[PDB]
């Protein structure tokens, strides 16, 4: 059920249709800004992750394949160590950035940090911390795996 | 001569089979005012009288000339022309609004929604309309600053991707800040009933904190902050303070 | 010439006339609040699962992420499952599909934690590569 | 109607208001409250109306800063008019100020406040306590910098409760007359090119002023004097048109108004010497002297080489000496406007400003009840049945020869309300909506088509400009009989160039080429009538200043004592209203003159104010 204005609004949309009037261009023409790019990102990450959990969970169930014989198949390719840790970085970032920016947006929901300096500081800080955490979590063990390979015993 | 070139969205509903266009217009910057409106006028008067746009106030207060310049929603009359002539400056109408002709969008859903909030003082005790002044303290009235300035230009509502996709159900940042301008008016009683009118999951809550509104507002106001405030109010995280009591001698 | 036909009033929202007979109460308020409280609670959990692993974290990740992503996609769906662009039946089919997406998600994860390595372990095994 | 088809669409309303600014809306509210089927026709969304651009405030003796009396306001208002003001109407204006402005606040207009919680009041131009004997009055109620913005948005807001039905972006073509009586309006709907005929028992004309008659003005692009054009085309003579207010402080390059509030908060005008020159031209009120006196002060200083800037052709308005806490609390909008347009940090540099066309005290003649009037020499004030006018488009006359600062927003609200009040108490529901005479508005349509497909050599924008340019040069702040005569000579030629009009846009849907051409016609009527009136008034009074007639010619010489003089006859003195009667097609104007009303509405309430010397 709808408010009265939302009823009105739909009836408005119907006239606008029936008058064969065009809709003023929008995404095609609007300037890229940290405001919306980052919202776009927050949803894009949020969604990608869910989609991976679905294609993942359900995929490996509906296939004869399992997760172990998958990790051998890719290893088999013996792809370079930098590429792999980059694919790792790609996995960390959605989790990091969305988690961070998730709290950011909850501020915005509560009227907090809503001026433009706060909006841009917030943005950068959250892109930073997420990338840092993503670069740390990839490199740190890979760094300890090089310490293992070449150290004193 | 310094020749700036403009790319100006066109549409003629009169003509059969007509589809939107982009038209280049060259303007001698030395024979033209500092502001983007000035160019549109020059072009209308000296080059193409069929070029059609809205304007009144030449000073940024009516909000009639709201349009999309250089990618962002602004007022044409206080947007400086981009002096660097190797750029072409693009001028579309307010994004995602039905158009009538050229830079003039059907603005009526916007308006209807602003009616819906009931933008007028309500009092639960009938007053003698002319008789005396309602008390309101300075602090109390200063809550209205950054709220009553809104010129109804729609720049921000038309920068909100949620209001793009659901203009029909989500009210949008312009109408919502104004809904809030009457909620926190200490002189207004009906805060509760005002909030009741936008309880549902679309009216107010489809604000997904994208922030393009507070960004683009050519009056340097903040709707995203006001909406946030409504969310706190709408979830009982906060309440409207009661009016400071009207002192005995008043 | 002025031989003409009676006109009608232009469409226009009467905010008072609309007010007569509509009272309805459905506060999405208390629902919105918890969606956020729940995301706030997940902030601890995400790093908690970086460190502490096991079949029991696999379970809580699987439960929190199922419930959070439920409300997630629902929104995304109401944001783009618009009847103006899809017409109602097809758009109510996207609404319903937001729930099928929740239930398949869980089903898939449960399976994956029960007849496969588990979430935390699966993450280990790609990080080892 | 020759060369096209037109969808006409008929409506029946109790009262139809042309206008949706201050006056228009306040009228609508009262009417819709009192029950009437009210229709509001406006060529722009009502918030875009020029009222929204107002700034400094609205006068009322609220006494929120110091004790006050509406009689003192009355006084200051009449002294303001330089005794061209009708004192009955100036009485109604001021008596009802306190109540009118209180209502605004009671409607939710968010006035700035005093510590006590009351409406904040600032000082302004041409006002004083104790009938001119006291100090600089504080009567000017303000919402900061943007009083007009807040007032109009409030009225509009409250106009959504009154069930008044809006027709937004309809361009009003003509009044529908049926033998000296007005039965409605005819307009062009911009959204679809349909033509509309509104039948109505009343018609209120509230169309604002005609600032765009000139090259440089503070007014909006939409101030084209349509309402006055309408009346002129209904065979109604317009009154006092030669009285054109030049606001002392519009921004030099662009005409953007900088508020008188900025002086009455402590700002002053400064010349090239660094002198605060207004202390010479008006010792008692200094930079808060009346608008006509200040503008003339500047205009001389420019003439006598104390101009400022590169070319020495404007003066400075200085504010930087005031606290920034006060500059942001009281003048935030003009703080910003000066940044945007003049590059000026107002707390550190002065603003480049110069007198600028602002208000039009002249307009459609009316009585104290705002009922439009025609005037015979021997029959007198004969009311036009069905028609009312208020706001800038009217000449009540509450301003006479000089409008006071913050008195117009008042006149709009007060006499707007007065229209609703006076109509409730004169229109009874036995009387039905007037049936239109046949062929109603057929000519108005003929003009539309003609302008619409106009062929000729001279485009519509070129003509407007030379109208505006002519007018700026020949009917300025200081005038002479030869310059004026040469200016009439040129204006009447431009009227003839109208027949050679080019238009280009042929559409019906949202055609700004067309409506601006309709506006240009309307502006020619006002400008031609304005200048012939101005050319003939061989005196100096209020805004109208003749170099070659620098005295104010009244019935007596009010600079000698009065006892033992002999009253000059009507014909030899100038204390009268100028009336201008123009054949719209030929363009020929004939003058007439109409006595100034000196009685107040009730002598037991307030005593009429005899003329004296106007010394600020
Ligand atoms: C920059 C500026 C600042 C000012 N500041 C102050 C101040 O601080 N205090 C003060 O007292 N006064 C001030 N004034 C004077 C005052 O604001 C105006 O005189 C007042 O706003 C006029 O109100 P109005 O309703 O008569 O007309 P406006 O407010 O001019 O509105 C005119 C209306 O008539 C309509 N209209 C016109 N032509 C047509 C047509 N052909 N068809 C249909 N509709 C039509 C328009 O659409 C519009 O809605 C200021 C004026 C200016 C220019
Ligand atoms: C598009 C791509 C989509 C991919 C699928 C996304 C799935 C997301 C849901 C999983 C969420 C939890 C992830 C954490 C996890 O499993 O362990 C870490 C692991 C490593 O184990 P490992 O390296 O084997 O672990 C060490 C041995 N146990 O996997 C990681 O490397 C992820 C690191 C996550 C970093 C935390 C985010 C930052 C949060 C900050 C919050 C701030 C304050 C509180
Ligand atoms: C760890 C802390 C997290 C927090 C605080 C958080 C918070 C939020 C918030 C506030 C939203 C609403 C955004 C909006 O309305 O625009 C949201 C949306 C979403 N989240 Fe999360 N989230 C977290 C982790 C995750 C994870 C791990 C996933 C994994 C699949 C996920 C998937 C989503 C999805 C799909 C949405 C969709 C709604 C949208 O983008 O508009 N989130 N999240
Ligand atoms: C092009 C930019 C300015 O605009 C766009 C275009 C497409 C999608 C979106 N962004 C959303 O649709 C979106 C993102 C996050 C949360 C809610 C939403 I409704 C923005
Ligand atoms: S908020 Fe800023 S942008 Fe949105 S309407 Fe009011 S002014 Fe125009
Ligand atoms: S752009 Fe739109 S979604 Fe929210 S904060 Fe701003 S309104
Ligand atoms: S024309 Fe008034 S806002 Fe630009």
């Amino acid at each position: 059920e709808k408010t009265p204005i939302q009823v009105w609004g739909w009836d408005y949309l119907m006239r606008q249709r029936a008058l064969k009037r065009p809709i003023a261009p929008h995404l095609t023409i609007y300037k890229p800004q940290m405001t919306w790019m980052v919202s776009g990102l927050h949803r894009v990450t949020g969604c990608a992750m869910a989609g991976t959990l679905l294609i993942g969970g359900v995929g490996f169930s509906v296939l004869p394949l399992d997760f172990t014989t998958f990790v051998e198949f890719i290893r088999g390719l013996g792809i370079p160590w930098v590429i792999l840790d980059t694919f790792k970085f790609i996995i960390a970032f959605p989790i990091a950035f969305h988690t961070l920016n998730g709290i950011r947006f909850i501020g915005f929901d509560m009227a907090k940090g809503t001026d433009i300096p706060s909006i841009y500081r917030g943005a950068y800080l959250v892109l930073g911390l997420a990338a840092l955490i993503s670069l740390a979590v990839v490199v740190y063990p890979r760094w300890e795996r090089h310490k293992k390979a070449t150290l004193p015993t | 001569k310094r020749i700036k070139t403009f790319e100006i969205y066109r549409f003629n509903p009169e003509e059969p089979g007509a589809k939107p266009k982009l038209q280049k217009f060259d303007v001698d910057l030395d024979k033209c005012g500092t502001m983007v409106l000035d160019a549109l006028i020059k072009i209308k008067n000296e080059v193409d009288p069929t070029l059609t746009f809205r304007r009144s106030c030449r000073e940024g207060i009516c909000g009639s000339c709201a349009m999309n310049i250089a990618g962002e929603n602004t007022l044409a009359c206080i947007c400086n022309i981009d002096q660097n002539t190797s750029k072409t400056t693009k001028i579309y109408p307010l994004p995602h609004m039905f158009v009538i002709k050229d830079l003039v969008p059907d603005m009526n859903l916007f308006y209807a929604q602003y009616a819906s909030i009931q933008p007028w003082l309500q009092k639960k005790t009938k007053i003698n309309l002319g008789e005396k002044q309602q008390y309101q303290s300075i602090k109390e009235q200063e809550k209205l600053d950054g709220l009553y300035e809104c010129i109804l230009c729609a720049c921000c509502s038309a920068s909100c991707p949620s209001y793009w996709w659901n203009a029909d159900k989500y009210l949008g940042p312009a109408v919502l800040m104004q809904a809030y301008r009457w909620i926190i008016d200490s002189r207004d009683d009906s805060a509760a009933e005002r909030l009741a009118r936008m309880q549902d999951g679309f009216s107010a809550f489809k604000c997904h904190t994208i922030m393009n509104c507070t960004k683009t507002c050519p009056k340097h106001l903040n709707p995203a902050r006001a909406i946030g405030e409504i969310k706190m109010l709408l979830t009982k995280m906060k309440t409207k303070p009661a009016p400071l009591p009207t002192p005995a001698n008043f | 010439t002025s031989a003409a036909v009676t006109g009608a009033a232009p469409p226009q929202f009467d905010p008072i006339a609309a007010e007569k007979g509509f009272k309805p109460l459905h506060s999405h308020g208390t629902l919105f609040k918890i969606e956020r409280y729940f995301a706030a609670a997940m902030v601890p959990l995400i790093p908690a699962a970086y460190f502490i692993h096991g079949r029991e974290m696999d379970l809580c990740l699987a439960l929190a992420l199922t419930l959070h992503v439920h409300w997630g996609v629902w929104g995304v769906v109401n944001d783009y499952g618009r009847p103006f662009v899809l017409g109602d039946t097809l758009a109510a089919a996207v609404r319903v599909g937001a729930y099928i997406f929740t239930a398949c998600l869980l089903a898939g994860l449960l399976y994956f934690n029960e007849h496969d390595v588990g979430l935390t372990r699966a993450f280990e095994m790609v990080w080892e590569l | 109607s020759n060369i096209a088809q037109y969808k006409v669409i008929d409506h029946a309303y109790d009262v139809v208001i042309i206008g949706a600014g201050g006056a228009g809306l306040r009228a609508a509210m009262g009417l819709g409250e009192a029950g009437f089927k009210t229709a509001v026709v406006t060529k722009m969304f009502p918030t875009r109306s020029h009222t929204t651009a107002a700034q400094g405030g609205i006068n009322a003796a609220l006494g929120s800063m110091n004790p006050d009396d509406w009689k003192w306001h009355f006084y200051d208002t009449v002294k303001g008019s330089d005794w061209l003001g009708d004192q009955n109407a100036m009485h109604y204006l001021t008596r009802n100020a306190v109540e009118a402005v209180t209502e605004l606040e009671n409607f939710g207009m968010p006035f700035s406040r005093t510590p006590e919680g009351k409406i904040y009041q600032r000082s302004f131009g041409g006002q004083s306590n104790n009938y001119g004997k006291g100090g600089v009055a504080k009567r000017t109620c303000c919402v900061a910098d943007r009083t007009g913005h807040s007032m109009l948005h409030t009225l509009y807001g409250n106009s959504l409760r009154c069930h008044c039905t809006f027709f937004i972006e309809y361009f009003a073509l003509d009044l529908l007359m049926d033998k000296g009586r007005c039965v409605g309006v005819i307009a062009l709907c911009l959204e679809d090119g349909t033509i509309h005929r509104f039948r109505s028992k009343r018609t209120i004309v509230a169309t604002g002023g005609y600032g765009r008659a000139y090259f440089s003005c503070t007014t909006a692009h939409m101030n084209t004097g349509d309402g006055t054009a309408l009346a002129t085309r209904a065979g109604i003579a317009l009154e006092d048109l030669e009285f054109i207010q030049f606001h002392p402080t519009g921004i030099y390059g662009v005409g953007c108004l900088i508020t008188e509030g900025s002086r009455g908060e402590g700002g002053f005008l400064v010349n090239s010497e660094g002198e605060r020159f207004m202390e010479r031209y008006a010792p008692k009120a200094k930079d808060l002297a009346s608008r006509d006196v200040v503008s003339r002060a500047e205009t001389i200083e420019i003439m006598e080489g104390r101009g400022v800037g590169p070319e020495k052709d404007h003066i400075y308005l200085q504010l930087h000496h005031l606290p920034a806490e006060q500059l942001h609390q009281r003048l935030p909008g003009i703080s910003e406007t000066a940044k945007i347009f003049a590059g000026v940090d107002v707390t550190k540099e002065p603003i480049p400003v110069i007198p600028t066309v602002h208000y039009n005290m002249g307009g459609i003649p009316t009585n104290y009840k705002a009922q439009v009037i025609k005037y015979t020499k021997e029959g007198g004030d004969k009311i036009v049945p069905g028609l009312y006018a208020c706001g800038e488009c009217a000449c009540h006359s509450v301003h006479g020869a000089n409008r006071l600062g913050a008195n117009s927003l008042l006149d709009a609200v007060v006499f707007g309300r007065a229209c609703s009040i006076n109509i409730k108490e004169e229109l009874k529901p036995d009387e039905k909506i007037p049936e239109l005479p046949e062929g109603a508005g057929e000519e108005s349509i003929a003009n539309l088509d003609a302008v619409r497909y106009a062929n000729g050599d001279v485009p519509t924008a070129e003509l407007r400009l030379t109208m505006q340019k002519t007018m700026q040069k020949h009917a300025g702040v200081f005038r002479r009989g030869d310059i004026l005569a040469e200016g009439v000579k040129k204006m009447m030629d431009l009227f003839k160039e109208l027949k050679r009009l080019k238009t280009t846009d042929r559409s019906l849907i949202w055609n700004s080429d067309l409506t601006e051409s309709l506006e240009l016609q309307n502006l020619m009527l006002n400008a031609t009538q304005t200048i012939v009136a101005a050319e003939n008034r061989k005196e100096s009074r209020g805004a109208h200043a003749r170099d070659d007639f620098p005295k104010r010619e009244d019935e007596y010489d009010y600079s000698k004592p009065i006892e033992g003089q002999t009253k000059r006859p009507f014909e030899k003195h100038w204390r009268k209203h100028t009336l201008t009667k123009q054949d719209p097609r030929t363009g020929h104007i004939t003058l007439d003159y109409r006595p100034v009303i000196d009685k107040t509405l009730d002598p037991a309430e307030v005593d009429w104010i005899p003329p004296i010397i106007r010394s600020y």
